[PDB]
C-alpha cells in the first residue's frame, strides 16, 4: 500500500520530501499540467501559476503585499511540511 | 606614397621551411605518409597554427588586399631566380631583394666533427639568405614601409643580425613600426634563459610582437603554466563551469606579462592557434574568442602558413586602422578578421598555395561570427 | 615476392654516426623530417622518387626528429624539411638545404657537388 | 488547422480580460478564445 | 513631392514620411512570457546574411 511503501523508501533508500525551489515557468507547468492538454484553466493555483509567469505581475504583487523583493526571493526558501517537535535539551 | 601602407618583411625567403620544431610524442607510421594527416588535425600544440619565413606573410599580406616588399638576399643560381618569380607572381614588391652571383641559394657549408663522440656541424659559409649587408639595404622600401617585420630566425645568424638592427634604426628614423614575430627555430628552444639573452635587444626594439602560446611560456615559465593545466581540485569545482573540464584557454595577466612588457610596446598578440588570441596593450588587455575545423576537410587540411596568415592579417587591419592600438572593441573586431584568415589558410595543401584572399577572409568572418561581432 | 613500397630507410643518431665515420663510395643524403610536419610529406614523395632515381649511385636516410631531437639541433638543423648532402670524400665539407628545394636542385647538388 | 499570421508590423492591441489562459500543444503559454474577439494592430 | 511621385509614379517612399508614426512602446521583457522574450545574446543562425543576387547588384547601379 500506499503508506508502508515510502516508509519502506526513507528506511531502506534514503527518500526524503526536500523542497524543489522551482522557477514560476516549471511551477506553472507542475500547477497547469495536472488539468489537461489543451483546456481552460480553472484550478485557483493554475490561474496563480499563469499570471506570475511575468515578472512585472510579480514586482506588482510582491508592492501590494508591502514587502522588499530580496526576502520574496529567500521566502521560496522556506522549508515545507510540518515541523518537529523543539528539544528539551535536559 | 600610394594606398594601402607598405609593409617590409625582413629575412629569408624558403619554400615551406616551418622553423617552431619540438617534440611530439604521437608519431605516425615512419614510412607511410599517408597517415601523417591525422597528425594535421590533432596536431602538436606547438603546430597548431604554424609560422614560416617572412616571404610567406609578405604574400599573405598582398592576398588580403596589402601592399608589401620583401628585403632579403639570394643567390644568381635557378633557385633564388624561382624563388623571386614567386614572390613576383604574388605582387609582392622585389626591389628590396638583392642578388648574389656567387652564391647558391638555400645552401649551407657545413663541417662534420665528432666533438665528445657524438656528431656535430659547424657552419662554414653562410647561405645568401643569411648574408645580407647593411650596404645592401633599399632605403627607399625602408623610409615607405610603415610596418617592418621580421622573425628571430635572423637571430641565429651574426651578419643578418647587425643587418637587422641597422634595418631597425633606419625604419625608426623614417616613422615605421617594428613587428617582431618570434617564431622560435628549432636551436632557441634549448634553454629559457639563453634564449632570453638571445632575443632581448630585438624583443625591446619591437613595437608589435606576436608570439604563440608555448613560445610565451617557455619564455615566462614552462613547469609553472604545465602544472596550472594540470591542476584538478579534490573535493569540488569552485564555480559550475569548471566542471566542464573544457579545454584550457588561460588568460595571462599583465603581471605575468610584466617581465616580458617594455616602454616602446603598443601591442602584444598571444595566439593559441586560431582559437584564441590574447592581446595586450599598455593601457587594457583581453582575449578574441576563435575557432577552427581542419575536420570539414580532412584531406586537404594543412596548417602549414596559418601563423602567416594571422599575422599578414593583423598588419593588414593595422596599416589601415590606427584605431585598433587605442580602442579595445575596434582591436577586437579587426582581430576576428586575421582569425577568419588563419581559418581558411588551414584548408589547403601548402602555406603559399592556401593563402586566402580578403574577399574570402571578410566573408568567412561574417559567416562564422553574429552581425554584432562584426 | 613482393617489393617494399619505400626505399628511403630510417636510421638512428648511432647509425648514421657510423654510417658517416665509415668508407663510402656514393653520396649520402640525410633527411630530417617530423610526421607532424605538413612539408614532410612532399619533401618525402620527392626523396623516394630521388631514390628511385639514384639506385646505387647515391644513398637516401631519414632521421626523425621526435627520436634524435639533439642529435638534429647538434647538427645546426633550424626547421623541417632540412637536408644535408654528405660528399664521401672527408676532406670535402657538406651542404645543408632548407625548404621544399626541387628535384632538379638535388640532382644539380649530387651531380656537381659530391 | 489554420494558422492566423501577423498581416503587418505593429503593437497588438486586445483586452486579456476576454480570453481564458491555457497551454498549448507545445508547451506556451496562450489564451483561449470562444468569442468575436477583436485584435488591434497599431502599424 | 508626395502625392505627385505616387500619382506620376515617380520613385517615393511607399509610406509617406510625414504621415508616418512610430510603434510606441512595446513590452520590454519583464512583462512577457518566456517564449516571447529577446534572447540576451545574439544566436548564430547561418542566415544572419541576406542572399546575393542580380536584383541587389543591378539596383545598386541604377541607384549609383
Amino acid at each position: 500500500t500506499e503508506d508502508e511503501a515510502r516508509r519502506r523508501n526513507w528506511i531502506e533508500r534514503g527518500w526524503a520530501p526536500w523542497e524543489e525551489i522551482l522557477t514560476p515557468e516549471a511551477d506553472f507547468a507542475r500547477k497547469s499540467l495536472n488539468e489537461g492538454e489543451e483546456v481552460p484553466l480553472q484550478s485557483p493555483e493554475a490561474i496563480e501559476a499563469f499570471k506570475m509567469l511575468r515578472p512585472s505581475y510579480r514586482k506588482k504583487k510582491i508592492k501590494e503585499m508591502g514587502i522588499t523583493e530580496d526576502e520574496w526571493y529567500a521566502k521560496q526558501f522556506e522549508i515545507r511540511g510540518d515541523k518537529p517537535p523543539p528539544l528539551d535539551t535536559s | 606614397y600610394d594606398d594601402p601602407p607598405l609593409v617590409c618583411c625582413f629575412g629569408a625567403v624558403q619554400k615551406e621551411f616551418v622553423p617552431v620544431v619540438r617534440v611530439h610524442d604521437n608519431p605516425m607510421h615512419p614510412d607511410i605518409y599517408s597517415q601523417w594527416k591525422m597528425l594535421q588535425w590533432d596536431p602538436p600544440e606547438f603546430g597548431r597554427a604554424p609560422g614560416g619565413p617572412p616571404s610567406n606573410v609578405a604574400i599573405s599580406h598582398v592576398r588580403l588586399g596589402g601592399r608589401a616588399a620583401f628585403m632579403g638576399k639570394v643567390g644568381g643560381d635557378d633557385y633564388g631566380e624561382e624563388l623571386v618569380l614567386m614572390m613576383n607572381k604574388e605582387r609582392v614588391q622585389t626591389r628590396g631583394v638583392k642578388f648574389d652571383e656567387g652564391a647558391s641559394t638555400a645552401c649551407t657549408r657545413v663541417k662534420i666533427k665528432f666533438e665528445d663522440g657524438k656528431m656535430k656541424a659547424e657552419t662554414v659559409k653562410e647561405p645568401p639568405e643569411d648574408s645580407l649587408l647593411a650596404s645592401e639595404l633599399n632605403l627607399a622600401v625602408l623610409k615607405e614601409a610603415r610596418i617592418f617585420h621580421f622573425n628571430s630566425e635572423v637571430l641565429t645568424s651574426p651578419t643578418m643580425e647587425s643587418t637587422l638592427f641597422k634595418a631597425i634604426q633606419w625604419s625608426k628614423k623614417f616613422g615605421g613600426l617594428i613587428f617582431f614575430d618570434l617564431n622560435l627555430p628549432l636551436p632557441l628552444w634549448r634553454s629559457r634563459n639563453e634564449t632570453r639573452k638571445l632575443i632581448k635587444k630585438s624583443w625591446d626594439e619591437a613595437n608589435i610582437i606576436e608570439v604563440s602560446q608555448q613560445e610565451l611560456e617557455f619564455l615566462l615559465d614552462e613547469e609553472y603554466y604545465e602544472r596550472r593545466r594540470n591542476y584538478t581540485p579534490q573535493y569540488f569545482a569552485e564555480d559550475f563551469e569548471q566542471t566542464k573540464n573544457r579545454r584550457d584557454y588561460y588568460h595571462y595577466t599583465p603581471e605575468e606579462i610584466k617581465p616580458l612588457w617594455h616602454d616602446d610596446l603598443k601591442l602584444l598578440v598571444v595566439t593559441d592557434g586560431t582559437l584564441r588570441l590574447h592581446y595586450y596593450t599598455p593601457k587594457f588587455d583581453g582575449v578574441v574568442v576563435g575557432t577552427e575545423d581542419v575536420l570539414i576537410t580532412p584531406f586537404t587540411c594543412d596548417r602549414t602558413g596559418s601563423g602567416d596568415a594571422v599575422v599578414a592579417g593583423i598588419m593588414r587591419k593595422l596599416t589601415t586602422c590606427p584605431e585598433m592600438f587605442e580602442d579595445q572593441d575596434v582591436l577586437e573586431r579587426q582581430l576576428r578578421f586575421a582569425v577568419a584568415a588563419g581559418i581558411i589558410s588551414q584548408w589547403t595543401i601548402g602555406a603559399v598555395r592556401g593563402f586566402p584572399t580578403e574577399s574570402a577572409t571578410q566573408n568567412l568572418k561574417e559567416q562564422v561570427y553574429v552581425p554584432s561581432m562584426w | 615476392f613482393v617489393r617494399e613500397d619505400y626505399l628511403v630507410r630510417k636510421l638512428s643518431a648511432q647509425e648514421l654516426q657510423d654510417l658517416v665515420k665509415g668508407e663510402r663510395k656514393v653520396p649520402l643524403i640525410v633527411d630530417f623530417y617530423a610526421t607532424w610536419c605538413g612539408p614532410c610529406i612532399l619533401m618525402a614523395q620527392e626523396l623516394e622518387m630521388l631514390a628511385v632515381e639514384y639506385e646505387s649511385n647515391a644513398m637516401i636516410v631519414k632521421v626523425d626528429t621526435d627520436d634524435e631531437y639533439e642529435f638534429a639541433r647538434d647538427m645546426q638543423v633550424r626547421g623541417l624539411p632540412t637536408l644535408f648532402f654528405i660528399s664521401p670524400d672527408p676532406s670535402k665539407d657538406a651542404i645543408r638545404t632548407e625548404g621544399l628545394i626541387p628535384l632538379q636542385m638535388m640532382r644539380d647538388i649530387i651531380d656537381n657537388d659530391m | 488547422a489554420e494558422h492566423v499570421r501577423a498581416p503587418y508590423n505593429g503593437k497588438i492591441k486586445f483586452n486579456e480580460d476576454l480570453v481564458h489562459p491555457t497551454r498549448t500543444r507545445h508547451g506556451h503559454p496562450a489564451f483561449l478564445c470562444y468569442i468575436d474577439l477583436s485584435v488591434i494592430i497599431e502599424s | 513631392g508626395f502625392e505627385l511621385d505616387k500619382k506620376l509614379g515617380r520613385p517615393h517612399p511607399f509610406i509617406d514620411p510625414t504621415k508616418k508614426k512610430q510603434i510606441e512602446t512595446t513590452l520590454t521583457s519583464d512583462e512577457s512570457w518566456w517564449n516571447w522574450r529577446k534572447p540576451e545574446k545574439e544566436q548564430w543562425s547561418r542566415w544572419q546574411r541576406r542572399r546575393p543576387d542580380v536584383e541587389t547588384v543591378f539596383l545598386k547601379a541604377m541607384a549609383e
